[PDB]
């Protein structure tokens, strides 16, 4: 469940996953800080998940953790205890965090040799219907140029694949 | 002062602040006028009205007694219950709603005693405190320790111990079992023991006996300091060099100074034992200061993973402990206290137990305390590591007696000789001396709401 | 005096001695009284101050019968007859166990 | 039991020892000499057992120890223990640290009725270690140019409700009346109606305002009580940035750790300190059971103010605890122990609370020149408004300053004294309508030719 | 100068800063007049009384003579007595306290010579200051080393030796027995051997010799600097990579950077090693100057952990050193009693061409609290720094061996030291190479003011 679980449950679910054979697990668009799952407790108990399956299986991990916050100054401090704590890739929610957080955030993950999941929450509310709105490739070179390591992407197959 | 501030058909609102006093008044005051007094003077500060008063909207900044009630007994003494609007305090600011409701109003000359006993913090500003750092759960999940009360020991002498002699009575006492030992509350940097030396041998103390037991081990090193800036330095330093578990004077060293440490500590993942040190100055007398159970709301607002909480006494541990206290007069609660999601704070007993009072404060505290023993664990005839191995075999034997369904507290004896014809250290010590409600109102609420 | 005789330990019920079939029992007959769900787990006994061990199967939700549980316990330990083997009972409201104990050292 | 290691006859202090004086009202069954030794363990090394880590060390040195005991003139249920305490018990420069060692465990003692610390010894070489007054007295005069008489207040109500810019007003009118000073209230921190930065800048600008009109340095207590101490900090810089004379602090609940560090703050930065004893009265009232304000004095002393609110015996010993360089023991106004501050600067009496005209003369005759008088009502209810009650009580504090200087006496011809100034002051006239160091001196003087005899 | 400034029948305050001054007099002038005018010229150097004077307290700001002795043996000296009340001084402020007493009056023509030769600081200024970072206790506790004198090497020679030579030379020394080798005074960073490569290498003869022999290593590395910054980059880059002992010249370098260094490592947990290079420029004249025992105070509350101390005087300054109460004692040029209270108290340092044969009577004269430094004595010998480490370390025990048995080992030192080459043949080979109370007062009075108080 994206609700209800602590840090410690939660990263027994990404345990579970990691050594399973999946190369990464995910934090949810719509997990930050709640108070059932403070975000530095995630990220310890993920961190520890992460080490632990990758130990029992010889295969580099990952867990897409979420720093989309409130201000830049949360969003960059959640960034650096990641880099700190050693987990290889995060993640932001480029169009409800923002292009200006997102650029941001971009620039300081090449910085730092941090991967950069990108989610594109909220993207259905502006480029769904065909006569009004961003039609979503606008979306996803904008997001390429504001910059990120990985986007959802996803329809018609032919723009799709386009 | 009645006209204005006795406003008896006055409902709260769900985002007031509500305070109940109980006043004992001279012999020739009515009952209304001393409420009104006490809710003027703990709000507005006066009477009287000057030119200033009308630029402002009088009838919203104000607290109002809105009902009085008898004292069973005390006959000279009413209970007065104050509405306090939301809008008179600073947000995140236990300081601020503490020196509102008592920085005046007990120096009121028209009462033979004043006793703040209880205090309404609505859930609209719950929610602005930054509340414990980490909680009870978060803290069992980081020290990997389910199913008992936690064990503790403080270090005594408190005084005239060398850094180095310190840390050897914390290593004995961490390799026989016990999950803390803890720098006494006047323990801070004194001449035969500063800091700096401290904070290194202990956690020297705690990782020797990590490796020796396996098990999680924390100290509660002492950052009561002589500034701000004093108290950081030391709470980074523990965490420099990795010691899980800090501790402050909440209430001598102050709210401003606990508030802040509480807050660093959230941010850096180091767990907060609070001391309740001078408590008993102000919360004592049953006619004159504040009661314990509102320090205790204080503190959990504030910020702590642990408190020292000492029928009154398991009323002020739920509202330590759990997510909604319903009111319980017969527990001192006058109102109901909804907390939200804010964690809980774990409930320490101390004070002069040993090993008899083990299968009672198991049967009264529950799993989620900790149990700091004094000279129960140092006396022990045969070291520190043997009474601490002598407690933790109580304790857990109490445990275990508690989920296989026996009265521990009457089998107590019983279950403790049993238990000891496997432990010497115990045998030998033996001859030397609220969740179901709050549960039940969230299931409640998850279905129909109100 | 007598001298302390140091050991490793594994959290609550590790100061009493081990656990036969009957004082395992009435641990799962308390939890599952107590509404928790029971689960359990093993590692390498160099490894059991890992905060994830392996998971045996899945948590038994709902669960009512204490010897289904019992059974699950031989089952992993002989599966892994070298590995330690904790018995646990997930407690959801709290978000936290209840109850967390070693079975086989 | 404690007697036989804590209850000491034989031992005179140190004078290096801190000394307590706890008013001890005893349970029933409990004899003089247990109760205080009782008193003098648990607010030291908080046993009666001996357990092995104590004969690890020096168990003699490191203790409390009760060493008399005298009756209570005219209360036979209570006596007085005096206690005294090696200065290594202690951190150096830190009352938070001395207050919890003295009051941080004993009071729950249940062998005892009621406990009542009446007063600390804190000596000269513990002294020098704290901080004391970012400034004092003489200093504080010296930055402000003011001099011949007691500085002048008021405290700007209502405390709730007020915008920023509609307070400043308040401030300006007081100011540019003759009053030195203005203040925020206890409660007056950061609340919905009036954010604490708003407040700076327009308090700051009516400071300027009233300054330019008069001639005579303004200020206004800002308050920076908060609820951490990056907060109160961030505050206390602020009017440093806009060019604020004085700060405000609750030392209590706010807490000694902060205040300490406030004080230390505001003499690095040239701020003047103005300290309110909000909660004191939860402590201090209860003649059986707390701590006497006495105590509270000596600790805002050492941790640090340039003011203090003190509030017949007693009220003036504590004010020459809090001003005077050495004041000696005497029993008929609650001082049990000669106190010693050696260069420590004095801190202003502040009195305050329900005051007006009339009790100038009293106030003048009582308190002196090194005072501050706050004006709560007795400036905001005139009816002229603010300027003409802050000028009203300006007239009438310096008449009776005149008037003292001349030889009269203040107090006993206080109505000729007004009324004679009421006829040059139509503001004075018609608010008449509505409503120590020579000891300390001495001694210097002798030790300075004798010495040690 | 004599009527404002001669107070014969003042007795100094417990508070009162206490000079000792002993002044050889121009032929023409009484004593009464050259006391009062050194007072006054170490305290007001007032020559014309002026207005401005009269706006303060005259009385209470003023040193002021207040006794005369004679010296004995020398009828054209004597000994002046001065007391400045404690707040003629910043707290906290050797500098402050060196500067009023001695920054004047040595250039007062009306005197033949002067010589401080002892300072009364009294408790309560004592405690506004740092004193040593750690003392002696906490030093052994952090170093795990106890019953015995540490033992040091200086490395030789002073100039020439590149950073990794030097290293090799610490580390034969570490790893044949002592606990300690030592940067000369001068090496600080000369174009030979810069700091920063000195440390690194070092501290990597440290470790190793210390992972060789179980025992705790350390190498005071000599922090003297330009400047205050590069004092503290030098000792700041010495905690980074590990050392756990740093040195600072506290005369030449200056009490200003002392002071602020002592500081620095109680807050950073660096152990500190005093030289007292330029002293003797100060304190060698026995008619001219600063006695070595008010060198010896200001450096314990400037702070230090081990001094270098260098007949009857010098186990006078060793006391003032280490014990926490020293009572007066004029056969031991101790004029006042002085109290540390809980101000720790420092390693004395033996030094100077000093060998396996004075090793009987310097545990004898030092005791156990002392660091026995040899340059040349290890070094020299036929078989390398290990086998001379190992020489010095033996005959240390024995010697102790032997004390702690009960013998006169100062009398039976060429037998105790005989028995013990029988099993080292590394301290039988160096044998050939060469030729040839103040604790037990201190507690005593601790423990008497502790039931008594005031007796």
């Amino acid at each position: 469940p994206k609700l209800g679980l602590s840090a410690k449950n939660y990263g027994r679910a990404v345990y579970e996953c990691l050594r399973g054979g999946l190369d990464f697990t995910k934090d949810d668009e719509n997990i930050n800080s709640q108070p059932f799952m403070r975000w530095r407790d995630r990220f310890l108990f993920v961190q520890d998940a992460t080490e632990t399956a990758e130990a029992q299986t010889g295969e580099r991990k990952g867990h897409y953790l979420n720093v989309t916050a409130p201000t830049p100054e949360e969003m960059y401090k959640r960034a650096e205890f990641a880099k700190e704590i050693g987990a290889p890739i995060i993640m932001h929610d480029y169009i409800t965090g923002g292009f200006t957080a997102n650029t941001g955030l971009a620039k300081w993950c090449q910085d730092n040799g941090v991967l950069l999941h990108i989610h594109r929450a909220m993207h259905a509310v502006i480029d769904r219907n065909p006569n009004h709105g961003i039609h979503f490739r606008v979306l996803t070179k904008i997001l390429r140029l504001s910059g990120g390591d990985h986007l959802h992407t996803g329809g018609d197959r032919a723009s799709t694949l386009g | 002062y009645r006209q204005t501030y006795w406003m008896p058909e006055y409902t709260p609102l769900d985002s007031d602040i509500l305070a109940c006093f109980k006043i004992t008044p001279q012999p020739g005051v009515d009952r209304e006028e001393a409420a009104a007094a006490v809710a003027a003077e703990s709000s507005t500060g006066t009477w009287t009205t000057v030119w200033t008063d009308l630029l402002t909207d009088m009838d919203y900044y104000k607290g109002r007694a809105y009902r009085i009630e008898d004292v069973p007994g005390d006959d000279a003494a009413f209970y007065a219950f104050i509405a306090y609007p939301i809008d008179l305090f600073e947000e995140g600011s236990v300081v601020n709603v503490f020196t509102s409701l008592v920085g005046n109003v007990f120096g009121f000359k028209a009462v033979r005693g004043l006793r703040l006993e209880d205090v309404r913090f609505p859930l609209a500003y719950v929610k602005t405190c930054g509340g414990p750092p980490h909680g009870i759960q978060v803290e069992r999940d980081k020290m990997n320790k389910y199913g008992r009360p936690l064990l503790g020991c403080t270090i005594k002498p408190k005084l005239g111990l060398s850094a180095k002699n310190y840390g050897r009575a914390v290593y004995e006492c961490l390799r026989g079992g016990l999950d803390f030992t803890k720098d006494d509350e006047n323990i801070n940097s004194q001449p035969f023991m500063r800091w700096r030396d401290r904070f290194l041998f202990v956690q020297d103390a705690t990782e020797t006996a990590e490796a020796q037991t396996g098990e999680r081990k924390g100290h509660y090193l002492n950052v009561t300091a002589p500034t701000p800036e004093e108290m950081y330095k030391r709470a980074e330093f523990a965490k420099e060099i990795g010691a899980p578990i800090i501790m402050h004077d909440y209430i001598t060293g102050g709210f401003t100074a606990n508030t802040g440490l509480a807050k660093w500590c959230q941010d850096n993942g180091v767990l907060l034992h609070i001391h309740r040190a001078m408590h008993a100055v102000i919360d004592r007398n049953p006619n004159h200061g504040i009661h314990f159970r509102v320090l205790t709301k204080i503190l959990r607002l504030s910020g702590g993973d642990h408190l020292h909480t000492g029928a009154s006494t398991l009323g002020w541990i739920d509202l330590l402990r759990e997510s909604f206290i319903p009111e319980d007069r017969s527990r001192g609660i006058f109102f109901d206290q909804d907390w939200g999601s804010m964690p809980g704070v774990f409930a320490v007993a101390s004070g002069g137990i040993h090993v008899w009072h083990m299968p009672a404060l198991v049967n009264i505290f529950g799993d989620d305390s900790v149990l700091q023993f004094g000279g129960g664990t140092l006396g022990h005839p045969w070291g520190n590591a043997a009474g601490a191995a002598a407690n933790r075999v109580a304790l857990e034997a109490c445990v275990e007696a508690r989920n296989q369904g026996r009265d521990i507290e009457k089998e107590g004896k019983e279950i403790l000789t049993a238990a000891a014809q496997h432990s010497p250290e115990l045998k030998i010590a033996m001859e030397t001396w609220g969740r179901d409600l709050a549960r039940a109102r969230r299931e409640a609420l998850s279905q129909q709401g109100k | 005096m007598q001298d302390y005789k140091q050991s490793l330990k594994y959290e609550t019920f590790s100061y009493l001695p081990p656990m036969n079939a009957e004082r395992i029992r009435a641990q799962i007959k308390y939890a599952i009284a107590q509404g928790w769900s029971p689960g359990i787990e093993h590692v390498e006994v160099k490894n059991s101050m890992n905060q994830y061990w392996y998971m045996w199967k899945l948590p038994f939700f709902g669960e009512q019968n204490v010897d289904n549980v019992l059974a699950e316990i031989e089952a992993c330990r002989s599966a892994y007859p070298t590995h330690q083997v904790k018995l646990v009972a997930y407690d959801n409201y709290a978000q936290s166990l209840g109850l967390a104990f070693v079975v086989y050292r």
